[PDB]
DNA sequence: ATCACAGGATGTATATATCTGACACGTGCCTGGAGACTAGGGAGTAATCCCCTTGGCGGTTAAAACGCGGGGGACAGCGCGTACGTGCGTTTAAGCGGTGCTAGAGCTGTCTACGACCAATTGAGCGGCCTCGGCACCGGGATTCTCCAGGAT
DNA sequence: ATCCTGGAGAATCCCGGTGCCGAGGCCGCTCAATTGGTCGTAGACAGCTCTAGCACCGCTTAAACGCACGTACGCGCTGTCCCCCGCGTTTTAACCGCCAAGGGGATTACTCCCTAGTCTCCAGGCACGTGTCAGATATATACATCCTGTGAT
């Protein structure tokens, strides 16, 4: 019931894909490493604040709704999960 | 009164004229360390106290006997008062984002005097195997005042006191403490006190045993300034129409009881005896007479004698207040038996009566 | 051999993953990363898929949106390539 | 139970821009976020408005200034026309 | 007896009115809620949601479609300063980016 | 000429817990002032919300203690809960 | 009637209980507020007052004061991360700036 | 009133420029940081003047000010709040 | 004729307004400058001297930290000299 | 031709004495906190229903991973020249302080139109249902791209 | 080394048909909107006080302005190399559909008890007043850092 290394489930191609998106045309072999390293952190972020709300209302599942606060509070809103 | 010291006070003063090349084995061997302690995790903050020196006698009749204190900062801590002792305290360390690299010391939440002292003791001893032209040996221990105790070659013997450096508000059983104010000054207080304190691994010891991790406050930078900054004109003593002898005082007192202990060394009736208690002494003398007349050298004889007075009273009555902490008994039948002080009385009665003896015969 | 040069296919993607809407990262990959780092926080957590879905939306929209700043510092450079440190600038400037 | 949403009103509005076009779902969703989104936050500055100014009621003037400092440009001016006219009229009717 | 009559249509609107005065005077914004706010503040939301539906409509067309999809809607506020402006912090799911292309990376 | 409120009064006490012998000047307590009115101002908000989330009326301890790790990072958050804990648990207890 | 006794005293707070079970109605933050909230807020208060108060005295006390002015209060939380973040986008009256200098700007 | 953004002269944008740890100044900053504060000013100034609007009055407060910063993601302590 | 090089005033100045609190900006040309965009949006509207200072901190504030990032641009590009680029960089990686 | 040193020049930090106005502390209110009391609605608890999350299986398929060759960009090094920095001398208007005016903030007291509140009635909107039509996908053909060879520059 | 067609070879667009499942319209019903009357108090309004923001004057003087010298920096050009890209072949596990089990979210019914709202009384806290000490200012002395010559290497 342990998870490990799922970071690597982050293939290069995904993160290619997500550059390009972002009009990046050319990426160094270190990109890779690095922007896991962010990603990372991001979820960190949001997944913990998502837990704090769930735990507060005394749940074990996290919803949508839970995850949307999560996102709304560090300087976003994410729209068509609810509301 | 004042001929005899004046004889006994040159005879110190010239016996150190030697003493600039011991100074200098002594920095010899304390840069050694210093290098390997910058080097080590845990003390590369590590520094000296008395910057510029590099040696500080605090027994007037031992010039071969230097006293050096490293130093290291802690830059947030919470102390916890130990038995109501008022000196004594748990050294504990407060929220800090950043790692503290001194969490390799501590034991549950409390910074352990035992492993750092340990590992002072250590760095040490496999530094000094590293001072190739001098030869340096550590010695055994006998307490945490003096970390490390070393020897170097036939003639020099350091103590060495390891201290954590806190840059805040002094605890509060110092708020009645340093007074000061009718002798240097209230304002001369204030800026003493915007100087950091010190804390020395020293474990809280009982008549039933002891508290292994206690750290006890020190002022000894604070006690230094005001002996060279002693008067309320400050430049005391840079000029004859202010030359007064408290300092003179001071080695007088230091010098008849470490002429006693040495006297007696044998009987070990004085061993609990400090030039600590003598210098505390002093600046409660004088405290109690801050006029720069009331130490105006040419009654040096008088002077001392009421130091000596004052001194025999706190050993009778088994009273000697810390100078910082009012609340602190150095004197208390708890740290020194009767059996030492009655001796002690006894020998400086004598001393006084005969003007002082001891202070020519060796 | 018959071949097309460095960059001509660059270009050619950018165009279209910028037009399509679609997830770019795996999902079961990305699932089981977002339960390894809650496990962390605390065990016996579960999601549901909506909430999954709603992190991975978020997730990739930020760092599309990193990407979008660290071509411009690549570019600044005068560069085509994006480097380790033209994403620390780009979050640095932020302030993250 | 039964939930609430602006569905039904959104659907409207679009038929009175484009008649003969439809929406999906989830656009519906997002309009469904949007307009709670829009409404939270003139709302909360009206609240504030209130508080700022010593005051326990929201009228139709804070609601005026929160769409002000809400909105851009001529968003918050044409906004303010309408929202004019419906308190105008709404009184007069 | 006067018959009952949605406020909406007193106030030419389409969004309700009576909704969101309840909701004003709770969700704490106040004590007390006027009359004439739920007005007000109904004619501003219907304004706003014309205004992204009708872009949206217009983005569906490009497409060739007759239909609103996320993505329309997305590129409806992202091609308009102001509603970009309004909404420059939203993140809209399946909305997708622009295909902006820097002139540096071109032929 | 109206009583205006402020924590002038507080501020300064706990001055005087961490520093005996230091005072503060007028501009530093102002802002002290515009300090704590964020910090309670942004909690309060906090707990506000959460009670409306999970459709409640009353603001309890959890929304506050809730609020407080939202709002404040790392350990700094964790402090203050452990102060907060406690204050309550003594003032019901005593 | 028995003797009124301040609720700060006894929850061992500086900051005020009764103050702040007021504050925390109005703004509507809630309809209601329970009676450990005023407690649980006066403690977390006066814990970051502390914190601030604290680091800023020891700036004073570097810069051979007695006392702490604006600047000091920016020194202490910028240098503090945590408390750096919290009011990481307050603007202080009168604060300057960390002496922060680049190093590929500085000659050797 | 005219043009008072000459009125930030050549020495108080280079003086604000080092205290952000510029060592360097191209020729052609000073137009540019003019034109970035000005936009600044007018989105605070202008918001100011809304909420002093509100509340019918004329003169702009440092309580006008400072809501006008603060939700731009600039609390401003020192002048209330 | 003695003289320090290119760049150690500059240093030196850095140093120093680091350090010290005080506003940089002239008081009476900022105050008009603020009044003159005033006068855009309302004619014969009045401000209290602690709104000009207000506006005046916050003001400098705001360019500083732009001066901050603008560096931060500059040296990434291998330049000690700040250029309008390096400005308008960092703004719009700010989302301005 | 480069290193480092010593001297001068400059700027900084340092102790010193004096000044003043901004803090720290004390006084006298006075109104908000605290105690005491009832009333009733919200929050807590448990029942229990059943929806949705979890786990597992097997097949297939696109997507990842790996390796190889080769062009193209990143980088270091060089030299030009000009756009900034530094210091000097002259000009400007900022800052200080002091005066005088009154416009507008801030508070008081009165009165009444407005909204909370409550009870009754009902139809606008939500959940569940069926229907079929716009969109996604398949396969084939059109034509619109990129890239190299060979013949001009 | 670089420009100009003309062909070969993929890749991308457009065309027409299949078929499916998600949108869109209909029916029941139920509970949230509307109406209608009562109460009381928040806000509108007028009046008055008097703070403080505007405008103006003259003087002192530190900042700003403009110019001249010269050199460190930005910029463009060249060449090296290595490190990404693009393609093809092999390997992996993501995805899909189906199944079963049961954990926990959502709703129900019921009951206190924990709060809001009320009245009474007093001391904690704010506005004002007064005294003196901390920090600012300014003087003068001594130490630290920077930059050319110059002689040693
Ligand atoms: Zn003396």
């Amino acid at each position: 019931k342990v998870l490990r290394d799922n970071i690597q489930g982050i293939t290069k191609p995904a993160i290619r894909r997500l550059a390009r998106r972002g009009g990046v045309k050319r990426i160094s072999g270190l990109i890779y490493e690095e922007t896991r390293g962010v990603l990372k952190v991001f979820l960190e972020n949001v997944i913990r604040d998502a837990v704090t709300y769930t735990e507060h209302a005394k749940r074990k599942t996290v919803t949508a709704m839970d995850v949307v606060y999560a996102l709304k509070r560090q300087g976003r809103t994410l729209y068509g999960f609810g509301g | 009164g004042a001929s005899k010291l004046r004889a006994v006070l040159e005879k110190l003063k010239l016996s150190r004229d030697d003493i600039s090349t011991a100074a200098g084995m002594v920095k010899g061997v304390v840069d050694h360390l210093l290098l390997r302690l910058k080097c080590d995790s845990a003390f590369r903050g590590v520094g000296l106290l008395n910057t510029g020196s590099y040696y500080e006698h605090v027994k007037i009749s031992a010039p071969n006997e230097f006293d050096v204190m490293f130093k290291l900062e802690v830059p947030r801590i919470q102390l916890e008062e130990y038995s109501n002792t008022r000196a004594y305290y748990f050294v504990k360390f407060k929220r800090n984002p950043k790692e503290n690299p001194l969490s390799q010391f501590l034991e549950g939440e409390i910074l352990s005097a035992s492993k750092m002292l340990s590992k002072f003791r250590k760095i040490i001893k496999e530094e000094i195997n590293d001072i190739k032209d001098t030869d340096v040996i550590m010695k055994r221990k006998r307490g945490g005042s003096p970390a490390v105790t070393l020897l170097i070659s036939e003639k020099i013997s350091v103590d060495i006191t390891l201290a954590l450096e806190s840059k805040s508000s002094w605890p509060a059983s110092t708020q009645e403490g340093l007074r000061i104010q009718n002798w240097l000054s209230a304002k001369v207080r204030k800026q003493l006190r915007l100087k950091p304190f010190y804390l020395v691994p020293k474990h809280a010891k009982e008549g039933n045993g002891f508290q292994e991790e206690t750290w006890r406050l020190s002022f000894s930078h604070i006690e230094k300034e005001i002996l060279n900054n002693h008067g309320k004109s400050e430049t005391c003593c840079e000029n004859k129409e202010e030359k007064c002898c408290r300092k003179d005082c001071l080695k007088l007192m230091k010098y008849l009881l470490e002429q006693l202990k040495e006297r007696f060394k044998d009987k070990k009736h004085l061993d609990k005896f400090s030039s600590y208690h003598v210098k505390t002494a002093f600046f409660h003398v004088c405290t109690q007479n801050p006029q720069d007349s009331q130490w105006d050298r040419k009654d040096l004889g008088l002077c001392f004698d009421n130091c000596v007075t004052y001194f025999l009273q706190c050993l009778r009555t088994e009273k000697l207040e810390n100078y910082f902490i009012p609340e602190f008994n150095l004197f208390s039948s708890n740290l020194i038996d009767k059996r030492s002080k009655e001796f002690l009385t006894k020998q400086i009665e004598y001393e006084r009566n005969n003007e002082f003896p001891v202070f020519d015969e060796f | 051999p018959h071949r097309y040069r460095p960059g001509t296919v660059a270009l050619r993607e950018i165009r279209r993953y910028q037009k399509s809407t679609e997830l770019l990262i795996r999902k079961l990959p990305f699932q089981r990363l977002v339960r390894e780092i809650a496990q962390d926080f605390k065990t016996d957590l579960r999601f549901q898929s909506s909430a999954v879905m709603a992190l991975q939306e978020a997730s990739e929209a930020y760092l599309v949106g990193l990407f979008e700043d660290t071509n411009l510092a690549a570019i600044h450079a005068k560069r085509v390539t994006i480097m380790p440190k033209d994403i620390q600038l780009a979050r640095r400037i932020r302030g993250e | 139970s039964r939930k609430e949403s602006y569905s039904v009103y959104v659907y409207k509005v679009l038929k009175q821009v484009h008649p003969d076009t439809g929406i999906s779902s989830k656009a519906m969703g997002i309009m469904n976020s949007f307009v709670n989104d829009i409404f939270e936050r003139i709302a909360g500055e009206a609240s504030r408005l209130a508080h700022y100014n010593k005051r326990s009621t929201i009228t139709s003037r804070e609601i005026q200034t929160a769409v002000r400092l809400l909105l851009p440009g001529e968003l918050a001016k044409h906004a303010v026309s309408e929202g004019t006219k419906a308190v105008t009229k709404y009184t007069s009717a | 007896r006067a018959k009952a009559k949605s406020r909406s249509s007193r106030a030419g609107l389409q969004f309700p009115v009576g909704r969101v005065h309840r909701l004003l005077r709770k969700g704490n914004y106040a004590e007390r809620v006027g009359a004439g706010a739920p007005v007000y503040m109904a004619a501003v939301l219907e304004y706003l949601t014309a205004e992204i539906l009708e872009l949206a409509g217009n983005a569906a067309r490009d497409n060739k479609k007759t239909r609103i999809i996320p993505r329309h809607l997305q590129l409806a506020i992202r091609n308009d300063e102001e509603l970009n402006k309004l909404l420059g912090k939203v993140t809209i799911a399946q909305g997708g980016v622009l295909p902006n292309i820097q002139a540096v990376l071109l032929p």
